[PDB]
């Protein structure tokens, strides 16, 4: 009478390390608690007043940032429900580029309120149906909340003003300068064709001079040196070769069969003459810069130096393709001289040193080109990485604006308006789904609440003021960051705007993740065993 | 203790009633776990692997495979369910439930001193009668689109969310009707199932063509060709080494260059054959070639093809040869010795889609494709896996319905009627096998019980309501999962595959009979 | 701290937040700064660091001393990074950067 | 194929055949003459308890013998 | 440093202990499978060390899945395997008989009787057992298919396949009849090589059938080839249809620029020449045990020929027997006689989620396949074992047309005959004679025990019945547990099976009675 | 479960698990003591750790001399002990009726 | 499918070191064998010889 045996049936047949959780308390409440914990971990990094977190992964690498997706990626999340929410956040990052923290916070609030509803008496099916109805209502409402449109994407000032809000959450203090940089870089790209490519914006991180010294270059920068003696060309005529800069050899097996003394004495001289002829044929087309994707032979280098030809050796084929795009050359597969169509052109190619790193610069004087690069300076590697993350967020925002030009007021104004309208709609709806609809509406309060908490004010006063102001009829009013007391101000005139498409996708994904978590009723976890990767 | 333990000391043995107790306990445990899967109102289970992969599922076979169980009887039942899934593609949870209830009902009499042999004899007599009744009750009907839609709904609603099921029904029925040749067996290999991971779950749809998970490897090839000729080939266009160890011998750099230029003549001949065919077929820029190759293409040949405005794909799947020849309508070529415009397929639109680091090529707007693809879209990997399993079940269900014109009313109506018929037939069975017949009928009654239980209603009261309605009316009334009242499953549209029911009866009876007759379990292969 | 049956993150994960962790970061920066304090000015001295292999190095240069120190504190490594940055961009003042940063924090 | 050397020698001696490691006469050619052939009255492949073995029955030019022992198991 | 005349690990046991241990080991082996005999037997679950499950009531499988340490138990296992291999039935019977004879021998060994006397008495008893069994046999007309089906039924009434009796009997009889083959004056059956059993889980057991041909788990190499040919002409091969390296080292040396292309073109021309040589016979199906080159596939499709590659050698031999083809290795030596004409249909169809190739309308096929459809793998394995027993019994009857009454009638008849014979010896070995004679009663006793009837009453009644003159065919009904004439019940056994069982049991008793020393632990010294 | 969070080294059977455990224990006791009922019952040999031999078919003696560590077994043993102490008979019938009541329920 | 669990009921409730033998072969025949062995050990000392 001192031991409780395992119940007969499945409990006894379970494996040695496996776990089985079933029912509300064992499974659903535990999943909700785990998701709430994850949301709490990421909550403090939300908004302009969000705080960076220094995360060290299993490889002893240091990450400091407030980008929610990066933080979740570097955290070794183990609880499977939190894993599902992290997958939702990563999907939001991949689809849009911003709103990962919104997805996480909204999902956490939804799951918390779902636990509340389950405790007061509702069933899982009713809560799920209520959330689905409320999500449909929110997606219907949102297009009516659009305040203005981009209406121009070739203007530097307009694009910078549009992109300021996206890169104000990260790098709050100095966002105008970064906005101008990213606006110039994006306007260089995005030709008359409506298609915009994110990969056409390259980022080069050169350490030392503070991030205020960063600039935008219409071309590319490679952190390497020239093979030859020539180190500067002012009327570049780049000829790109994907093959090694050496005499091509057979593919099965090549052996030099010598049968007489004369052949032995003439072989090396003939090979050298052939290489010289090939290099001179290349040079006679006017080409003065040669870019090769492979190694450079010594004889080829010597003959290129004789004919005053600049040699650059690109290790990665991705860089070779990007250079071909940005110059206008075709990567030849042999050592044949390039025809006039395949010959690339650039305004200036030269070797230069920035800080203590030698770089090769392919610079265009024109305000155009397929590929543009941003040279990031700074006093720390981590700082430059964070600035690069902010640049990526801004570029993704520009891409979204190209896809959809509609914008909604930021600073929690859209969330408060959505909450108010969904609460109004849910009151008219009878049945047991009204509780779920009202909780879905209330879950939108977590965004202004997080903003107010991070700004250091009382969230409740801010939310009450927002409801009041939206009650008179101002739907473009959000909280004011630059105030020590809870206060609100108009966001349309302040320019604090976030993309409509981002909000739409974030709401959809967060709702889907919360519903998917709620649908689970049993968990059968296998023995963790190993799995290093 | 026993003989085996005497001969082999490190042996585990269960004898006489111990074997029956062990087997019945294992069956009861499996049944207790799988009770909650049955029906569209069943609960969704979450499975985490050792590596941490998350799988949301409701399928009985999928759940059984991902169980953390090492029991022998569980292994036997899992094998039976695996066979059921392999052949009919549905009814795994019903299989497990019926086996467990058969064993429980048999034990209910065996514990009263009755021998298992009599129970098995009653089981086989009841199975014969039940098969006769199922033959009587099936609804032979030519199946237009509506009946197939009803069957696909009856499966997919049980597998996934209602709205996702509504989309998947149209998808699966249209695909099956597209690939179905007249009075010919349906080849399910001709429906490619491709997963993309960017849109929502309801964005999955049917493409009247083909989708390939790879794209052109040359940046200069066209990303979208409006009018396209299709060349499906199984010829390697990359460099090939001689089988008999050739090696090259030269005495000068010029000779080496000559040998290098002349070592690609063999491949260049085939490339120029393709180029000549393309120039003969289309002399303008309106049309174009898409060359899908099962074998690789080296960069030289890719460049040579791109210079002529030809998009080429390499390393295609083996099944894609048949799929393209059935969709585009060309001829798969293993050599270019005699290639003519008549062997070229056609496609009304070919374009490439980029998703992250993966390329997808769409071959659609075919004339009358006999092979289509089901593009599965979702935000999560586990969502994609769940949709793929549901689509497999729906495809199997629709194909099963097409195979035989009959279809069986669902919602447990058939089991209720079968149990009543067995009870009526019981006096005709001579001897104590009437006990086995009664046990078989009560075991068949498990499906409405579990359906009513999962729907939240009372079990016994709902079942007696259904049985009373069926007895007084004679109709095939099932369980209405919304109200618990009797409902005519035929009129509403809750249909079940006749082959699935027949397989359930046969396999469940066979395995239960074999298990009941087991009187010893031995593990003495060690040492 | 109620032990959840399944913990959120991996076991052994250490988290410190709030004012105390920032104060600790400031203290760590102070510790890094005081290791190069005496090497400033015409009356500065030299430091001798012996690695695991026993090969000693003697330097008056702040960046060299900081690199030879196996700093693992995440907040302290920023001072080493800015010392390297000052060495790269300018080449002199690798002690002044660390002293100024730590003095700001203090 | 893979006939044991001792078995082959016994068969050749009993049947009058000759072992031929190679086909090469004293004229430098490659030939096989009928005089190098053994004879027997019957050659069969009989079945002995789920297995089969070849019996060369009643060889000529010399009488040989073999014994097939049937038991209950291998040890017997 | 001990002297150690023998090795340290060497153990010696001798005397009465060794004999008692051997006899007890045999009794234990018998008791393992005692309950698996008769129509009312119960199945057993065997857990394979590799992780599989063997669920059966066949004696040989149960004994084969058991690892034992006592060498007498190993001897008994080998006896079971020998009985299974020789005739394919009577495994449980021979094990039980050996155990019973060893028990009744221990009875005398406990007294002052030397084992040689017991062995001599046992051998005399075995001679008289054989004589009586041959005496009480009856002939069989093999032409009468009904009697053959009845014999197979009586063989399979005690297996799990007994529920589907007529189906299994017809399958086994047809398979044996059309695998029967005679050539060069030599007759053979060869159930082992031909008459393959292919089991596909799923479907229903009523759908099982034996095909007038063969079926393999293969598909066409290229989808353009036909999957349904009405009256195909099949050509079989062994050599690959692809370019291969030579046996000798054959390095080439290329100095002219056009030799590389020339060599590749010669490879293609060689493939084309092989395909043309094959096509010269105008076949429709080509089967190869090795690979077929893709270019070869193109050249064959140009001639509208279906090609299947990588077929197992056993499957290819079965196809050759079924369709009357001859396997050839060099296509240039292909002859008209080698072309397989006689197959009446070839069809590749999908079963479940897999392709299967059918050659299933052969006229007069000398090989066949048995397609088993069932609930799962274990059920199909047990069905295959039962059907193998049925085929072995059918072959035994075909070779030896003698029958013997079953249900323990033969055991009681032989026991009574030996008991009557023992009344005249008046020696010292009459007692072991009578003991081993009455040891045969363990078969009817086991049948009664498994049936559940009273053993003592039924055996007393059976012995009294057998004391009469014409009662040799009176045995025990396995279901009702009543004394019935076996010419009325219809259960009969091949004389070969009974003879093999009796011989093997007696010889096992002789072998184990002969041992009195055990030494163990010594090194292999290979 | 809730209890296992406070005390990690705690064994809990909850909901249908408790019923399954209790009924299984009752059925085990019933299966052992079925053979005792009636004059046609079977003698049982009870060998202690010290080697003492007891032959009995009494329900209470057998219950006290089996090697059982189950809670439900302990409860039934207490009930049978009270039955024996007051009336002196009916212990085997006590266990049988309890087990059959639980099984039928 | 690699281990045979203890049957539910009395088999699982037995103590770790306890042994339970029931039925003819498990109990009666074993007891008879033990008694036969004991009688065999004492047998050779019977009688004057
Ligand atoms: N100047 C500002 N004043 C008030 N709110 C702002 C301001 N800039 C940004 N926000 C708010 O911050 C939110 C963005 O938070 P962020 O850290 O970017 O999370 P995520 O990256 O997940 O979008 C937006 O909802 C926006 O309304
Ligand atoms: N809409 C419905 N209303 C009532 N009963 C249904 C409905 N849909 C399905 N059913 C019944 O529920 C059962 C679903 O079984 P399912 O969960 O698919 O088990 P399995 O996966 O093993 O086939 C079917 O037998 C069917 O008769
Ligand atoms: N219908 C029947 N009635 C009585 N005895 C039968 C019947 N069928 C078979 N038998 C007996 O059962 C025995 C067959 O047992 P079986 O399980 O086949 O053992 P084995 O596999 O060793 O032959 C035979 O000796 C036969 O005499
Ligand atoms: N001679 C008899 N004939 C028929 N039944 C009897 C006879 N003697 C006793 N019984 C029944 O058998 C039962 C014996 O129970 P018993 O073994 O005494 O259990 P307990 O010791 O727990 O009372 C009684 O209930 C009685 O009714
Ligand atoms: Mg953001
Ligand atoms: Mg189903
Ligand atoms: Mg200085
Ligand atoms: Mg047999
Ligand atoms: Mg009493």
């Amino acid at each position: 009478a001192l031991h409780v045996p395992k119940a007969p049936g499945f409990a006894q047949m379970l494996k040695e390390g496996a776990k089985h959780f079933s029912g509300l308390e064992e499974a659903v409440y535990r999943n909700i608690q785990a998701c709430k914990e994850l949301a709490q971990t990421t909550r403090t990094a939300y908004g302009p007043n969000g705080m960076n977190k220094m995360v060290i992964n299993h490889l002893e690498k240091l990450f400091v940032t407030n980008d929610a997706a990066t933080i979740l990626r570097e955290l070794e999340v183990q609880h499977p429900a939190a894993k599902m929410i992290v997958m939702a956040s990563h999907m939001q990052e991949q689809e849009v580029g911003d709103g990962t923290n919104f997805v996480l916070v909204f999902a956490g609030a939804l799951l918390e309120l779902a636990e509340e509803l389950l405790r007061i008496g509702l069933s899982v099916s009713e809560v799920i149906e209520g959330y689905e109805i409320a999500c449909r209502k929110a997606h219907e409402i949102l297009p009516n909340l659009v305040c203005c449109s981009a209406k121009n994407l070739r203007d530097i000032d307009e694009v910078s003003s549009l992109l300021r809000t996206s890169i104000m959450s990260k790098q709050y203090g100095n966002e105008v300068f970064l906005a101008k940089l990213i606006a110039q870089a994006c306007v260089s790209i995005f030709p008359d064709s409506g298609h915009f490519n994110v990969d056409n914006i390259r980022v080069c991180k050169i350490l030392g001079s503070g991030i205020s010294s960063s600039s935008v270059l219409h071309g590319m920068v490679f952190k390497k040196e020239t093979e030859g003696d020539v180190t500067s060309v002012k009327d570049a005529k780049i000829a790109v070769y994907s093959c090694p800069f050496d005499g091509m050899i057979t593919e099965t097996k090549g052996t030099v069969l010598i049968k007489t003394a004369e052949e032995l004495m003439n072989f090396s001289k003939g090979e050298e003459n052939l290489m010289d002829a090939q290099v001179k044929a290349i040079a006679d087309t006017g080409a003065n810069v040669v870019v090769t994707g492979g190694k450079v032979a010594d004889m080829a280098l010597h003959y290129a130096n004789k004919y005053n030809i600049m040699l650059v050796r690109l290790n990665s084929k991705w860089d070779l393709r990007r250079l071909c795009k940005t110059v206008g050359a075709t990567a030849l597969p042999r050592l044949t001289p390039p025809v006039l169509e395949e010959m690339g052109h650039c305004d200036s190619v030269y070797l230069s040193e920035v800080g203590d790193t030698q770089v090769v610069v392919f610079k265009h004087e024109k305000e155009d080109g397929a590929i543009s690069t941003i040279v990031l300076r700074g006093s720390t590697d981590n700082l430059m990485d964070d600035i690069e993350r902010a640049v990526d967020d801004g570029v993704n925002t520009f891409k979204v604006l190209t896809r959809d030009k509609r914008l909604v007021p930021g600073g929690g104004a859209t969330e408060i308006e959505l909450a108010k309208q969904i609460t109004s709609y849910g009151e008219t709806c009878p049945g047991l789904e009204q509780y779920a609809i009202k909780k879905f509406a209330e879950a939108f309060e977590a965004i202004p609440r997080a903003l107010a908490e991070n700004s250091g004010v009382k969230a409740n006063e801010v939310i009450s003021k927002l409801y009041a102001v939206h009650q008179e009829g101002n739907k473009n009013v959000g909280l004011d960051i630059e105030a020590e007391v809870p206060a609100v101000k108009d966001m349309l005139e302040a320019g604090i705007l976030d993309t409509y498409l981002g909000k739409y996708w974030a709401i959809k994904l967060a709702t889907n993740a919360a519903v998917t978590v709620l649908r689970v009723d049993q968990i059968i976890m296998a023995k963790p065993a190993g799995g290093p990767k | 203790m026993a003989a085996v333990k005497t001969l082999n000391p490190k042996a585990e043995v269960a004898r006489a009633q111990a074997a029956l107790a062990v087997n019945i306990s294992a069956a009861r445990g499996l049944q207790d776990v799988l009770r909650t899967n049955l029906g569209p109102k069943g609960t969704m289970k979450m499975l985490v692997s050792g590596a941490g992969d998350i799988k949301l599922t409701k399928d009985g076979n999928v759940l059984l495979h991902e169980m953390q169980i090492q029991h022998p009887t569980a292994s036997l039942i899992a094998k039976v369910a695996t066979a059921q899934d392999d052949i009919t593609g549905d009814g795994t949870t019903s299989n497990v439930l019926i086996i467990g209830e058969l064993l429980k009902q048999a034990d209910l009499y065996i514990s009263e001193g009755l021998h298992p042999r009599i129970i098995t004899e009653g089981f086989e007599a009841a199975k014969e009668k039940a098969l006769q009744f199922l033959e009587e009750v099936k609804v032979s009907r030519e199946m237009d689109r509506e009946t197939l839609i009803d069957v696909a709904r009856t499966s997919l609603r049980t597998k996934v969310h209602a709205e996702l099921a509504d989309v998947l029904t149209e998808a699966v029925v249209d695909s099956i009707l597209a690939i179905k040749k007249q009075d010919e067996p349906i080849d399910l290999f001709m429906i490619e199932i491709m997963e993309m991971k960017h849109k929502s779950e309801t964005d999955t749809s049917l493409i009247r063509g083909l989708v390939l998970d790879h794209g052109a490897r040359h940046p200069d090839m066209k990303k979208r060709v409006e009018d396209a000729y299709i060349l499906t080939c199984n010829v390697s266009l990359e460099y090939e080494k001689t089988e008999v160890n050739s090696g090259f011998f030269y005495k000068s750099a010029e000779e080496r260059e000559k040998l290098v230029k002349a070592e690609r003549k063999f491949i260049e001949d085939r490339v120029k054959k393709i180029i000549e065919l393309k120039r003969k077929v289309c002399g303008d820029s309106d049309k174009g070639f898409v060359v899908i190759n099962q074998k690789g293409i080296d960069p030289f040949s890719l460049d040579a093809l791109s210079k002529e405005g030809i998009v080429a794909l390499r390393r295609a799947k083996r099944r894609n040869m048949e799929r393209l020849t059935l969709a585009c309508g060309g001829v798969a070529l293993n050599s270019f010795d005699d290639l003519s415009p008549d062997c070229l397929g056609h496609a009304g639109l070919v374009y490439e889609y980029t998703l992250g680091e993966e390329k997808f090529t769409f071959i659609e707007k075919c004339n009358n494709p006999r092979s289509v693809t089901l593009l599965i879209k979702g935000p999560n990997k586990h969502t994609l896996t769940q949709i793929k399993d549901a689509v497999r079940d729906g495809l199997r269900a629709v194909k099963n319905a097409i195979d035989d014109g009959c279809v069986v009313p669902g919602a447990g109506a058939v089991e209720v009627a079968m149990a009543e018929a067995l009870i009526k037939h019981k006096p005709s069975v001579k001897g104590r096998a009437q006990l086995g017949v009664q046990a078989f009928a009560d075991a068949l009654l498990i499906i409405p019980k579990v359906l009513a239980q999962n729907s939240g209603f009372d079990l016994q009261e709902t079942l007696v309501k259904i049985q009373a309605e069926h007895s007084e009316s004679g109709q095939l009334v099932g369980v209405d999962l919304n109200t618990g009242e009797p409902m005519v499953a035929a009129e509403v549209g809750v249909w079940d595959n006749y082959c699935v029911k027949k397989q359930l009866l046969h396999s469940c009876t066979v395995i239960a009979t074999n298990i009941l007759l087991v009187d010893e379990i031995m593990r003495a292969g060690m040492s | 701290m109620m032990p959840t049956p399944v913990i959120l993150l991996k076991e052994g994960t250490d988290s410190s937040q709030g004012i105390p962790q920032l104060v600790s970061n400031i203290s760590a920066c102070q510790v890094i700064a005081e290791a190069v304090r005496t090497t400033l000015g015409p009356r500065g001295m030299d430091k001798l660091i012996v690695d695991g292999r026993g090969k000693a190095t003697i330097s008056n240069d702040g960046a060299t001393i900081l690199k030879l120190l196996d700093v693992v504190h995440p907040a302290a490594k920023t001072l080493v990074d800015i010392a390297k940055s000052q060495d790269a961009e300018v080449g002199d003042g690798t002690t002044s950067v660390t002293l100024l940063a730590a003095e700001f924090l203090k | 194929r893979r006939v044991l050397k001792r078995d082959l020698k016994r068969i050749a001696k009993a049947s009058g055949a000759t072992i031929l490691s190679t086909l090469a006469n004293l004229e430098g050619e490659e030939t096989f003459e009928a005089a190098m052939l053994g004879q027997a009255e019957e050659v069969v492949q009989e079945r002995i308890c789920d297995d089969e073995l070849i019996l060369i029955k009643n060889t000529k030019a010399r009488t040989s013998a073999s014994i097939i022992l049937r038991g209950a198991n291998d040890f017997m | 440093r001990p002297v150690l005349v023998l090795s340290q690990n060497t153990k010696r046991e001798s005397g009465r202990k060794v004999q008692s241990g051997n006899i007890n080991a045999a009794k234990t082996i018998a008791d393992i499978i005692r309950t698996c005999l008769g129509p009312k037997s119960m199945m057993k679950m065997l857990l394979d060390p590799m992780g599989g499950i063997v669920m059966t009531n066949d004696g040989n499988a149960i004994l084969r899945e058991i690892q034992v340490q006592h060498p007498a138990a190993k001897s008994m296992i080998e006896i079971s395997r020998t009985q299974d291999e020789e005739v394919g039935d009577g495994t449980t019977s021979v094990i039980i008989l050996a155990g019973e004879m060893l028990s009744v021998a221990e009875h005398f060994l406990e007294q002052q009787m030397h084992p040689t006397v017991v062995i001599s008495a046992y051998r005399k008893a075995l001679d008289d057992m054989i004589s009586t069994l041959k005496k009480i046999s009856i002939p069989v007309d093999i032409s009468d298919s009904d009697m053959m089906l009845n014999i197979i039924n009586s063989s399979i009434t005690t297996k799990a396949i007994s529920r589907w009796s007529s189906l299994a009997c017809n399958i086994a009889l047809d398979a044996v009849k059309m695998v029967q083959f005679e050539e060069n004056g030599r007759k053979e059956i060869d159930i082992k090589k031909y008459a393959r059993v292919e089991k596909i889980p799923g479907g229903i057991i009523e759908d099982s059938c034996v095909l007038r041909g063969v079926m393999i788990n293969k598909d066409v190499t290229h989808p353009r080839m036909r999957r349904y040919i009405k009256n195909p002409r099949i050509v079989l091969l062994d050599s690959s249809l692809e370019y291969k390296k030579g046996e000798s080292q054959t390095d080439i040396e290329i100095t002219r620029e056009e030799d590389f292309t020339r060599i590749l073109q010669m490879e293609e021309e060689y493939i084309q020449q092989l395909c043309e040589d094959i096509i010269q016979l105008k076949p429709d199906v080509v089967i190869t045990e090795k690979g077929i080159s893709d270019l070869a596939q193109h050249y064959l499709m140009r001639a509208n020929i279906t090609a299947i590659r990588r077929v197992r050698k056993t499957d290819n031999n079965r196809i050759a027997r079924a369709c009357g083809a001859r396997i050839v290795s060099r296509p240039e030596e292909l002859r008209e006689d080698d072309v397989g004409t006689g197959a009446g249909l070839l069809e590749i169809k999908k079963i479940g989620d897999e392709y299967f190739t059918f050659i299933t309308d052969c006229k007069d096929p000398k090989a066949c396949t048995i397609l088993l459809r069932g609930a799962s793998k274990e059920i199909l394995s047990e069905v295959e074992r039962n059907l193998q027993d049925a085929m072995q019994v059918c072959r035994n009857v075909l070779l030896d047309p003698q029958l013997v009454p079953g249900g323990g009638a033969s055991e009681m008849a032989v026991a009574h005959a030996l008991t009557e014979k023992s009344k005249a010896m008046t020696g010292v070995e009459q007692w072991p004679y009578r003991a081993v004679a009455q040891a045969l009663e363990v078969i009817p006793r086991t049948l009664i025990q498994n049936c559940g009837a009273s053993t003592i009453r039924l055996l007393t009644s059976l012995r009294a019945k057998h004391t009469q003159e014409n009662c040799e065919t009176w045995g025990v009904n396995g279901e009702t547990g009543t004394l019935v004439d076996m010419k009325e019940l219809g259960i009969w056994e091949p004389l070969a099976v009974k003879l093999q069982t009796y011989k093997t049991a007696v010889e096992t008793a002789v072998l184990l009675l002969r041992i009195d020393d055990i030494v163990s632990g010594h090194k292999k010294k290979g």
